[PDB]
RNA sequence: UUGACAUUGUGAAGAGAUUUACUUAUUCAAUGAAGCGGAGCUGGAAUUCAUUUUCCACGUUCUAGCAUUCAAGGUCCCAUUCGGGGCUGAUCCGGGUU
RNA sequence: GCUUGUGACGGCCCGUGAAAAUCCACAGGAAGGAAUAGUUUUCAUGCCAGGUCGUACUGAUAACCGCAGCAGGUCUCCAAG
RNA sequence: GAUGGGGAAGCUCCGUUUCAAAGGCCUGAAUGCAGGCCACCAUCGAAAGGGAAUCCGGUUAAGAUUCCGGAACCUGG
């Protein structure tokens, strides 16, 4: 046989991300004396669009605590954050949209974005346009909150971990139908080259396990094991069950 | 005075860029610096076996500097000191004076390892000085168990390099004398009996007990304030 | 063009005011004012919160 | 005791960096001056065209060391033929030899000095 | 992928004819390795074996300013024509960067 | 009217449309600073110098590729009635 | 794509600010000590990208925004 398409992607080459026109990385401010004890103030200087990301970025200046200089940060704008507003950052900071706080420092029910999985990693969960995570409870022991992630699975993280108050801008972006091949073409021109996608059942047997011909059919179960080997994994991979669900 | 004003800076979160402070604890140190500090701590933690931990019992500078002062009048023959005794006595005795009798019998501090051990094996020395800092530590540790069984009184001392300046060199490890001066018989057996106190006879107690432990600062105040306060 | 500015007299590269180049006019005007209003209200906030410090 | 570390960023201390005391030279004798003035200007270019430039343009056309820049040329042109050199334009002929167009100032006649070198 | 053996140290219970101590190996994360760990200053109630008696606070939030010169002030030395040094300003103690 | 540049604008995106060298400017106040004088070289004028390699010509039904002076292939500027 | 480095029997592989003690400016006292700031970072990579600055007229068998005549400009002293 050949090396199927989904193997060739881990070598980089063609399949690397298209990064040129991006803003910087979107990261919180470093977790320091400022945010850990008091709070800090900075102006969101502009929000702005980041290529291949559908979730506008907010550029927040801060004043360097330990030297006289300005320090710019790249935050993911939270829907209602606005140019000129004052962002407050720390455990003593208030509860308001745009502010970044420790998680134990909010009451349960609070909704938050860009939330760190462990303290000071400068944010992971709910970065995408229109995402949020709700704090479902706290702990006396071991600085633990517990939160429900956008996937719906609840995960228990450190009450010292941060997150910014709100839910990311960029709204209902996926409601609008792509409507055209070209609209999906430019979608991925600025992201990575996964598009368009040729169907494995349409290839020859050399190119894909599906590629058996003479009719177009997969010919053996489309559900592959987890212990399967690189080059056999195509189709429904760990699939627990299959078919149309209708599960609300 | 009142052409001026008193304008205190707020030096607190949100204002007034912090003043220079002593970061000497926070400094990111060169790698070699890190290890030598961290090699200590590693040896400070864990559990030291008895025969290794039998050191760190050292001689207080009181007994030390006085012991050293005894040894310090016994310095072995030096560079120019060997020019005199040789080119004179090897001349004056050449065809003339008596063989080996033309120069006086010496008294010195008798240095080197296989030197010192062979003595202690043959019971020809009285006071031994074994320095605490020797890498490898195996070059020594057998002696305190050997010096007891051979009945030679010994002293674990500071200054592997301190014992060296006594002997003219940079470093020493073992330094032990043998004969001494007929007058100094007092101090030696005064040293022997007060040095037999800490490490000679008390040594068999040092063995039974091990060493190690030392949770260190942040872990100490954690266990104290846990069990010993409230928990 | 950028390097031509090292060939030109300084009475081009600026005008006469605080922030002669850089920020313009109404923005330097708004600069002054907004400073003064917060500096005042600072004093006001120190004292009104130093009086509820005192008599209680 | 202690010391005040004002910064937590460590840096390599400065150190004397002694000068060099060789003890045996390198070379036996320094190289004599390669590319001297009798090298630089190599030979005249006497072609009928360059010739017409002598009796009109007040320019002396010379083959030159490929290694000789416009300074070396002008210095060695002055030194050898004892004249003031206005300007110097050098190309490299197709054959891989440099041709220099050396203009003499108003104070001199290029045709005179030409057949003072004995070509005319 | 699963088991074993070795990297592999220190502890405690409670079970058969397995749950969880500790940090120094090793593993991850952050930093231009700044503010950790313990104790103390001052302010309020704890309150009456009128104290050792614990808890609490202990610099920034109407504003699209400003924030840098080992710090002004205060308090000591020097002969100080002019600048010059110590400590305070900014508690202490450990050097375990978090 | 043609080509073309510029001024003011309108629309398009789940596409919002390089980087660095370089140059000027501001805030700041370290500093030097005059009277029988000391100040400024971002105002005018005046002095000297600027190396090295390339530079021809074809660029195509003959100068490149395609065994060739091959009906093929090979990026671009100017454009009259 | 070197460098502390970490792989690989090795030819070599990874890495480009990383688990590194990674410096080079301006001033005074003809040159060292005393000042002092500042310090994440070799280099290669565009004859269509960025970019200091020239024009006209004349001239050859064959070169010219290059030569000549005239008029300029830019960088560096
Ligand atoms: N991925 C590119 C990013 O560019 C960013 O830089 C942003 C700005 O600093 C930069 O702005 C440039 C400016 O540098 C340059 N000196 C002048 C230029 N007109 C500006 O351009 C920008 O602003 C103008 C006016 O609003 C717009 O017309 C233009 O479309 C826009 N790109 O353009 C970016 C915004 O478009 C950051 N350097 C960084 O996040 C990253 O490198
Ligand atoms: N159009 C906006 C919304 O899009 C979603 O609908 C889409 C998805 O729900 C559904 O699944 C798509 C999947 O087909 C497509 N190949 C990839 C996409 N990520 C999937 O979406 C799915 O996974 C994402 C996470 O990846 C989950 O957050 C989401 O709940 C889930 N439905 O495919 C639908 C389109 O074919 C909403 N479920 C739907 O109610 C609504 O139309
Ligand atoms: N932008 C201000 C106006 O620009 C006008 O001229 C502008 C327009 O002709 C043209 O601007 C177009 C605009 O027409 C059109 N409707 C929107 C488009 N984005 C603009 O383009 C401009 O901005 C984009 C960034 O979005 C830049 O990447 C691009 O280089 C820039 N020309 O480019 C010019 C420079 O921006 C006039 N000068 C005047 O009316 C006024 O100054
Ligand atoms: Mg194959
Ligand atoms: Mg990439
Ligand atoms: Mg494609
Ligand atoms: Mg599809
Ligand atoms: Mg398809
Ligand atoms: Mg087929
Ligand atoms: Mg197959
Ligand atoms: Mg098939
Ligand atoms: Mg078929
Ligand atoms: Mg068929
Ligand atoms: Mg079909
Ligand atoms: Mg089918
Ligand atoms: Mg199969
Ligand atoms: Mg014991
Ligand atoms: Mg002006
Ligand atoms: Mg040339
Ligand atoms: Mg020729
Ligand atoms: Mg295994
Ligand atoms: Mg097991
Ligand atoms: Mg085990
Ligand atoms: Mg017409
Ligand atoms: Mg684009
Ligand atoms: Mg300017
Ligand atoms: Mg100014
Ligand atoms: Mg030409
Ligand atoms: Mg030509
Ligand atoms: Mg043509
Ligand atoms: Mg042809
Ligand atoms: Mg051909
Ligand atoms: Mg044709
Ligand atoms: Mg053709
Ligand atoms: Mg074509
Ligand atoms: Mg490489
Ligand atoms: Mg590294
Ligand atoms: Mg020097
Ligand atoms: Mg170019
Ligand atoms: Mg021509
Ligand atoms: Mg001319």
């Amino acid at each position: 046989g050949r090396v199927i398409r989904n193997q060739r992607k881990g070598a980089g080459s063609i399949f690397t991300s298209h990064t040129r026109l991006r803003q910087g990385a979107a990261k919180l401010r470093t977790l320091d004396y400022a945010e850990r004890h008091g709070y800090i103030r900075g102006i969101v200087k502009q929000i702005v669009h980041d290529s291949g990301r559908g979730a506008p970025l907010a550029k927040v200046v801060f004043r360097d605590p330990y030297k006289y200089r300005l320090r710019e940060e790249i935050f993911i704008a939270n829907e209602g954050v606005h140019t000129g507003q004052f962002i407050y950052a720390g455990k003593k900071a208030s509860l308001n949209v745009g502010n970044v706080l420790p998680l134990g420092s909010v009451p349960e029910g609070t909704i938050v974005s860009n939330v760190e999985e462990k303290p000071g990693d400068r944010g992971a969960l709910a970065r995408a346009s229109g995402n949020y995570v709700i704090i479902i409870g706290h702990n006396p022991d071991e600085n633990k909150t517990r939160v429900r992630l956008p996937s719906g699975a609840k995960k228990v993280i450190s009450s010292d971990a941060r997150g910014v108050i709100g839910v990311i801008a960029g709204g209902g972006r996926v409601d609008k139908p792509l409507l055209k091949a070209g609209r999906a073409f430019h979608k991925y021109r600025l992201k990575r080259n996964s598009w368009p996608k040729t169907r494995g059942v349409a290839m020859n047997p050399v190119d894909h396990p599906h590629g058996g011909g003479n009719h177009q059919h997969i010919g053996k179960a489309s559900t592959i094991s987890r212990g399967a080997v690189s080059g056999q994994k195509a189709g429904l991979i760990a699939a627990r069950r299959t078919g149309l669900l209708r599960g609300s | 005075n009142p052409l001026t004003h008193s304008t205190p800076k707020n030096f607190g979160i949100g204002q007034a860029v912090q003043p220079k402070r002593n970061l000497s604890r926070y400094v990111k140190w060169p790698e070699y610096v890190r290890v030598q500090r961290q090699k200590k701590i590693l040896s400070i933690r864990l559990k030291v076996p008895p025969t290794i931990a039998q050191f760190q019992y050292t001689l207080d500078r009181n007994t030390a500097a006085e012991t050293f002062k005894l040894f310090n009048k016994y310095r072995p023959e030096t560079a120019a000191e060997k020019k005199e005794r040789l080119t004179k006595e090897a001349a004056a005795v050449a065809e003339g004076k008596s063989k080996q009798d033309a120069s006086p019998k010496p008294y010195a501090v008798k240095y080197g390892l296989n030197h010192v051990v062979a003595l202690i094996e043959n019971k020809k020395a009285k006071l031994v000085l074994i320095a605490n800092d020797v890498d490898p530590i195996e070059l020594v540790v057998f002696l305190p168990a050997l010096c007891k069984k051979m009945g030679v009184p010994y002293a674990i001392v500071k200054g592997k390099a301190r014992l060296g300046t006594l002997v003219n060199q940079k470093t020493s490890a073992v330094a032990a004398l043998t004969e001494v001066r007929a007058e100094d018989e007092a101090a030696l057996a005064k040293l022997v009996s007060t040095i037999d106190a800490n490490f000679a006879d008390k040594y068999d107690e040092v063995k039974k007990h091990w060493g190690g432990g030392i949770l260190g600062n942040k872990a100490q105040a954690k266990m104290d304030k846990r069990a010993k306060n409230s928990d | 063009r950028p390097r031509q500015y090292a060939t030109v007299s300084k009475t081009h590269k600026t005008v006469s005011r605080a922030y002669g180049g850089s920020r313009c006019a109404n923005c330097v005007k708004e600069r002054i004012i907004r400073a003064f209003l917060i500096e005042e209200q600072k004093i006001v906030k120190k004292v009104v919160k130093e009086q509820t410090e005192a008599a209680k | 005791a202690l010391k005040v570390r004002t910064s937590a960023t460590f840096r390599l201390p400065k150190t004397l960096k002694l000068a060099r005391a060789p003890k045996y030279a390198s070379k036996a004798v320094p190289h004599y001056n390669r590319l001297d003035s009798y090298k630089v200007i190599e030979q005249p270019i006497t072609s009928e065209t360059a010739m017409k430039k002598v009796e009109d343009g007040n320019i002396l056309v010379f083959q030159v060391s490929m290694k000789a820049n416009k300074y070396q040329i002008k210095k060695a042109v002055k030194e050898l033929y004892e004249v003031d050199v206005l300007k110097v334009n050098t190309l490299v002929r197709p054959n891989g030899t440099k041709k220099a167009y050396v203009r003499l100032t108003a104070d001199y006649d290029a045709l005179d000095i030409a057949n003072r070198i004995g070509y005319i």
